[PDB]
């Protein structure tokens, strides 16, 4: 999911499923891997301390210019074609160089 | 409004900046309710009266 | 309070993400005037009964 | 036009990528664990490259 040697294009974005594992996110706090962490409907931090029911990754990759419309509603070349997110969409979006 | 109804899913899923609007939001319509629910309940007070 | 009174305006200007933003406020001041109608409905209601 | 009681300046340097997280309620490496601003922080934040 974060380093796999290749990922997928958006426009076909690899359908990942995560389950019956633990989940540790603390490696990005860690270790300095990527410049560019967020989280919008939990926290950062609280990521390992609540545990959640069915975790899934979307892995792809885009423009730089094209990472600040990936969010909840946003709308673009890229929101509104290949991927998009829900508004009342709970998760988060990790982006590195 | 607000992503979930349960203010303990609020505190273990978002930092405080963003807790404290979910809760306030929880809290705008809860304590709508609760005007209206007294309001009522003092009309049929009076009524009762 | 919000940018427009009327919800075909506000889809069809603002994105989704601050467009549901004021049709929550929109949302909310009807509301308001409902919950204000409906009380003093039912103070005339009660001098009336 | 608003004057302050006390004043007080906070100067350090930090990632060019890190200025984005400086701000109250921020998180990242500086603002979770180094050096945190209140939520209910009231000033300004300046940076220069």
């Amino acid at each position: 999911v974060f380093n796999a040697t290749r990922f997928a294009s958006v426009y076909a974005w690899n359908r990942k499923r995560i389950s019956n594992c633990v989940a540790d996110y603390s490696v990005l706090y860690n270790s300095a891997s990527f410049s560019t962490f967020k989280c919008y409907g939990v926290s950062p931090t609280k990521l390992n301390d609540l545990c959640f029911t069915n975790v899934y990754a979307d892995s792809f990759v885009i423009r730089g210019d094209e990472v600040r419309q990936i969010a909840p509603g946003q709308t673009g070349k890229i929101a509104d074609y290949n991927y998009k997110l829900p508004d009342d969409f709970t998760g988060c979006v990790i982006a590195w160089n | 409004g607000a992503i979930s109804s349960v203010l303990n899913d609020i505190l273990s899923r978002l930092d405080p900046p963003e807790a404290e609007v979910q809760i306030d939001r929880l809290i705008t319509g809860r304590l709508q309710s609760l005007q209206t629910y007294v309001t009522q309940q003092l009309i049929r007070a009076a009524e009762i009266r």
